[PDB]
RNA sequence: CUGGUGAUAGCUGGUUGUCCAAGAUAGAAUCUUAGUUCAACUUUAAAUUUGCCCACAGAACCCUCUAAAUCCCCUUGUAAAUUU
RNA sequence: CGAGCAGUACAUGCUAAGACUUCACCAGUCAAAGCGAACACUCAAUUGAUCCAAUAACUUGACCAACGGAACAAGUUA
């Protein structure tokens, strides 16, 4: 990771993070699975059924992925008909 | 379980398994059956 | 390490363009099996277009 | 909508139901029960009692088995039970007198199974 | 061995204080000595002991 | 030379603990415990609460299913008069299926 | 024993879970101090002197 | 550790010195009769009786019915002996037996199993029902006097009761036709109660009909101390049970305590507990008969609500509890996307400040 | 392996010899005890370390006062080699509010209300 | 020799006022075992309510038998524990 | 002492509560209800991430066996 920048001194993002990952302005990440398209004609239906979804990332993960990106991919976006756009807050989270 | 007092109750092998002649019992004896019809050496 | 089978592809023969891969021995004609098109929702006879790869 | 007692899936019979016919045939009588699933009888139908032992010949032939179920399927219908399961071994299933007890509840208006139970 | 144990006049048994872990003893005790009750130290016997 | 690690399968609900529909009671190599009253089994015998309540153990007369030939051939040899138990874990409803509510006056 | 188990079960139970509320009321009162403004205008007086 | 068992073991009596001359199961029929057998004994460990199996009192309940009639076993055996031997002597019958063609006739089955052993079936019937349970708070009786009631469905179909069948409203709009056995100079009492059919009280019940010192079988000599009222199960509230009563009087009570006015369609005095008014009157009164119907809603009902009962019909809806989730955390690790929408009240989009 | 020690039930099990030496009455038994540590929790394991600080025995040869029950008689089965328990007496009766302030608890384990420091005039 | 160059070093050595407080031994992966990452442990802040101790009950048959015990765990003694 | 398979299916379809988890992560496992059909396959292990390549899509590709895998590099120094 490049704290400082040659040319404007400033934090870079990691794009790995970027192409693999989706972030929810809640705070949470969103990732696929390793090797949903991979082998499949071996795997059972309940294997690939739960291999083609997206899970969330735990506490660590978040943290890791929150310090590779700057603040430009942390902000809130409009976009219309987004398919993620309703997960972006919290609905009765408690602590 | 081992130190209850039901230790065991599930045990069924020794229920299920778990030639010498003596002055007393005739050992094995074997029994021929020789006759022309082949129906009565079957039915006898 | 013998391939005895090999991996193959099964084309619906309904026209939806659906597609499964089955696993098929290597000396046996080719399959035409009666497999569920999620298109049509009712299962269709499928066939053997090309195989995939060596098991 | 009420729960079926689910399980026992390693042992025989079965206890998904809410009522069950179970059909007892001895050396000399034949009977036949519709008990729920927490054990209690609901109604009987055996050759034992007076009213069926007069009408028959032999109380352990299949004519005996035929006609416990004609006599059991009028006292079903009037009890109230109109669904129970049959759980029978496969050589009962096979046998030629549970085929026509299950023949005379069928014609008496009893079906041989439950209706699922509904969750949502 | 058993007219030994029973006229012993000592108030203190191996055996009694092994079981009752009295002074904490079972920390420097093993669970063999529970049953040896002290008269088995490795593989030596000791017909002295009561 | 092969090296291998503990499955830490085995009881995962003791007794008396309050479940809920689809919590795992016990993973098992073999059939250790048998599934009892609304108590489901997988594939990899494990076994699952099908209600919410109380988990318990009890002994029950095992009945093999007839179509198991194995079972089957070791009951039939057993001495006559003799009964084989087994372990079955069951759980104890603890909420009814529903409750009737007005819903209006019509 | 002075009583026997089914005697001593329950015969505390008021005071044990009254003394946690007590844990409860000290763990949950716990917020930053009032801030008053007196103390503010008290570091004047560092610079009093005498006329 | 180990602990010596509380009980005899369950194989504890075999012996296994002589285990090859030990006569064997040889069946899965055999094994499974005598598995049943221990199945329903009592045992010193946990068993599903104990936590699923209905909770009795000890104390043994108690008869209220009839005596049981005197019959004597020898002439009563010979005589059956003696039938028999009559029907297996003809050649037809067995030939018609053998040849699984032989039937009997249903009609002249029930006939006699009404007299010799019907009420005993019904009692156990009433006690699966749990209508001693709650009428009489566990009391048992037998109905010595077997009961006849039917209603009056057009001008040639009747629609009996026997014990819990189903009975739509409609079909009983108007008063059953009741018949039995009686002897003339005796004194009856005929009862009709909805126990779940109260909208308010659990515990209390509805009173449908009650005709008290009724002249032997002439019902409708009998005083009407209460008219009849069809039952009014509300809709959505599920199947409903209604049992007719017959008691047999041993001398001339009042009802003027209980005598409700003609007509009477308010639900506080529709109100009627079998327990309380059995408990002052069986000095001089015994249950003889029993039977019982169950109920649904139909159209009829929503009649009874509005023009008889004069209120707007309650409508009752099967409410299931909500499904559980665990506590929401902020981070739900390896769960996916349809995490949140578990916790999500609202399916439209929330915009919040903007 | 060293592990917990269960101590048999017949252990706590008082004879008839044992009333006649420490003047206990098994009809009467005493309502409250008095326990003392006099031994150290170093070179102890953590589960009597715990069940010390559960008591209230941090310090040593500090009296406590604990009530005669089962649940407490379990944790003392516990750590019986690392505390002196005492009944307590009470020849002039329990404390009333005016003898909170004048209440002494001597070494012979009675409970005295009227601590004078005088001697006998007897 | 100068410059790149303050090359790089998972290695060696060093790391400068006072006082108090909490505070030690499960592991996994790794061109890895002189290292690092995660977990565990530890610290601080915050929030919440149970935490520990533990009465019965309960936890498998086998290859024939066999240990100290452990898990779970209401009371009770206690004041911690979980979560952010 | 084994495993780097094979065999039977072709709804071995699609979806979805609650949980297990090889002490992390990755990965792995079980599953009620529901739609749609019929009237969560056997098997202790029987396996390989990302990038990349091929393809209309579907999907496939490593004794990457040094098996959490560097796209491709031996010997010797007295
Ligand atoms: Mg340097
Ligand atoms: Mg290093
Ligand atoms: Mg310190
Ligand atoms: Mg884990
Ligand atoms: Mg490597
Ligand atoms: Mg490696
Ligand atoms: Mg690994
Ligand atoms: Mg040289």
């Amino acid at each position: 990771l490049t704290y400082f920048s040659a040319r404007k001194g400033k934090r870079k993002t990691v794009k790995a993070v970027i192409d693999r990952f989706l972030r929810l302005h809640c705070g949470l990440w969103v990732r696929r699975k390793a090797g949903y398209k991979k082998k499949l004609w071996k795997k059972t239906p309940a294997r690939k059924k739960r291999l083609r979804e997206f899970v969330f990332c735990n506490k660590t993960q978040s943290k890791l992925l929150d310090k590779m990106t700057t603040s430009f991919w942390k902000r809130r976006n409009w976009y219309v008909d987004d398919p993620y756009q309703k997960y972006h807050d919290r609905t009765n989270l408690k602590v | 379980y081992k130190t209850k007092p039901t230790h065991g109750i599930g045990k069924y092998k020794h229920l299920i398994k778990a030639n010498l002649g003596t002055d007393y019992e005739y050992g094995v004896l074997n029994i021929h059956l020789t006759a022309y019809d082949m129906t009565l050496a079957e039915s006898y | 390490s013998k391939s005895k089978n090999i991996l193959v592809r099964m084309v619906s023969e309904a026209g939806t363009g659906f597609c499964f891969n089955t696993k098929r021995n290597r000396l046996r004609e080719k399959l035409t099996l009666l497999h569920y098109d999620p298109v049509v929702k009712q299962r269709v006879l499928f066939v053997e277009k090309k195989k995939i790869r060596s098991l | 909508v009420a729960r079926k007692e689910r399980g026992w899936r390693t042992v025989f019979p079965s206890r998904e139901f809410w009522h069950r016919l179970r059909v007892i045939r001895t050396q000399h009588h034949v009977e036949a029960l519709v008990e729920h699933q927490n054990g209690k009888v609901v109604v009987s139908a055996s050759t034992r009692e007076w009213a069926i032992k007069k009408h028959l010949y032999s109380t352990r032939n299949v004519v005996a088995c035929e006609s416990i179920g004609r006599v059991l399927a009028q006292r079903c219908l009037e009890a109230g039970i109109n669904f129970m399961v049959y759980q029978p071994t496969p050589w009962e299933a096979a046998s030629d007198s549970m085929k026509r007890l299950q023949s005379a509840m069928t014609e008496g208006g009893v079906v041989l199974r439950e209706p699922q139970r509904i969750y949502e | 061995q058993e007219e030994r144990e029973r006229n012993n006049q000592n108030p203190w048994t191996f055996e009694r204080i092994a079981t009752a872990n009295m002074l904490g003893i079972r920390k420097v005790l093993s669970p063999y000595d529970l049953t040896h009750k002290g008269k088995y130290w490795g593989k030596f016997y000791m017909p002295k002991r009561v | 030379g092969g090296k291998s690690s503990g499955r830490r399968q085995g009881i995962k609900k003791m007794e008396g603990h309050y479940v809920h529909a689809g919590n795992i009671i016990a993973t098992q190599r073999h059939f250790r415990w048998h599934p009892g009253a609304h108590v489901g089994v997988g594939k990899n015998k494990c076994l699952y609460a099908l209600e919410e309540g109380i988990v318990r153990y009890t002994k029950e007369v095992y009945v093999p299913h007839p179509r198991n030939t194995e079972a089957v051939d070791l009951i039939t040899r057993l001495p006559k008069g003799a009964v084989l138990y087994k372990t079955f874990v069951h759980v104890v409803p603890a909420k009814p299926e529903g409750t009737f509510k007005l819903v209006a006056m019509l | 024993p002075y009583m026997t188990r089914e005697q001593e079960r329950g015969h505390a139970a008021v005071r044990r879970r009254e003394a946690f509320e007590a844990i409860k009321a000290a763990a949950t009162s716990k917020f930053p101090p009032h801030r008053f403004i007196a103390d503010q205008l008290d570091h004047l007086n560092v610079t009093k002197k005498w006329s | 550790r180990r602990t010596p068992p509380l009980g005899p073991m369950p194989n504890s009596d075999i012996d296994l010195s002589n285990l090859e001359r030990l006569e064997k199961y040889r069946s899965f029929d055999r094994y499974r009769r005598r598995a049943e057998q221990e199945a329903q004994a009592p045992h010193w460990w946990r068993t599903y009786r104990e936590y699923f199996g209905e909770k009795t009192d000890p104390k043994e309940k108690i008869d209220i019915g009839l005596p049981p009639p005197k019959v004597s076993r020898t002439q009563q055996l010979l005589e059956r002996k003696q039938a028999i031997q009559e029907l297996r002597a003809n050649v037809e019958e067995e030939r018609a037996a053998r040849l699984r063609t032989a039937s009997v006739p249903l009609d002249a089955v029930r006939a006699e199993w009404e007299r010799t052993c019907g009420p005993y079936h019904k009692q156990r019937l009433a006690e699966y029902y749990g209508l001693y349970r709650d009428l009489f708070h566990g009391a048992t009786f037998v109905p010595r006097v077997p009961l006849h009631v039917a209603y009056a469905v057009g001008e040639d179909d009747l629609m009996p009761v026997y014990c819990g069948n189903e009975v739509t409203p409609t079909e009983a709009a108007q008063a059953p036709e009741v018949t039995y056995e009686a002897e003339e100079g005796s004194l009856w009492t005929l009862l009709l109660t909805s126990l779940d059919g109260h909208l308010l009280e659990p515990d209390a019940e509805y009173l449908h009909w009650l005709l008290t010192n009724i002249p032997g079988n002439r019902v409708a000599e009998g005083q009407v101390t209460c008219p009849y009222l069809p039952p009014f199960p509300a809709r959505g509230s599920g199947i409903h049970r209604l049992a007719f009563l017959l008691f047999k009087q041993d001398q001339p009570i009042d009802f003027s305590e209980d005598a409700r006015p003609s007509p009477c369609y308010q639900l506080a005095q529709r109100t009627f507990r079998t327990f309380d008014f059995y408990k002052k009157h069986q000095e001089t009164m015994t249950p003889a008969g029993l039977s019982f119907f169950q109920c649904r809603w139909d159209d009829s009902v929503t009649y009874i609500f509005h023009q008889l009962l004069d209120m707007r019909e309650p409508v009752f809806e099967f409410v299931r509890p909500p499904p559980y989730h665990p506590k929401q955390k902020r981070f739900p690790h390896r769960q996916p996307l349809r995490y949140l929408d578990r916790y999500r009240d609202s399916h439209e989009p929330t915009y919040g400040i903007y | 392996k060293f592990t917990r020690s269960r101590i048999p039930e017949k252990v706590f099990q008082a004879s008839p010899e044992d009333h006649e030496k420490y003047g206990g009455d098994p009809q009467n038994p005493h309502k409250l005890h008095i326990v003392t540590r006099i031994k150290s929790t170093r070179r102890r394991p953590y589960w009597e370390k715990d069940i010390i600080k559960m008591l209230g025995l941090e310090k040593a040869h500090t009296p406590q006062v604990h009530k005669n029950i089962p649940s407490v008689n379990a944790k003392l089965k516990v750590v019986k080699h690392l505390i002196r328990i005492k009944p307590l007496k009470l020849p002039q009766g329990l404390p009333a509010e005016e003898n909170m302030s004048n209440t002494c608890l001597k070494s012979t384990g009675e409970l005295v209300v009227q601590w004078h420091l005088k001697p006998v005039e007897q």
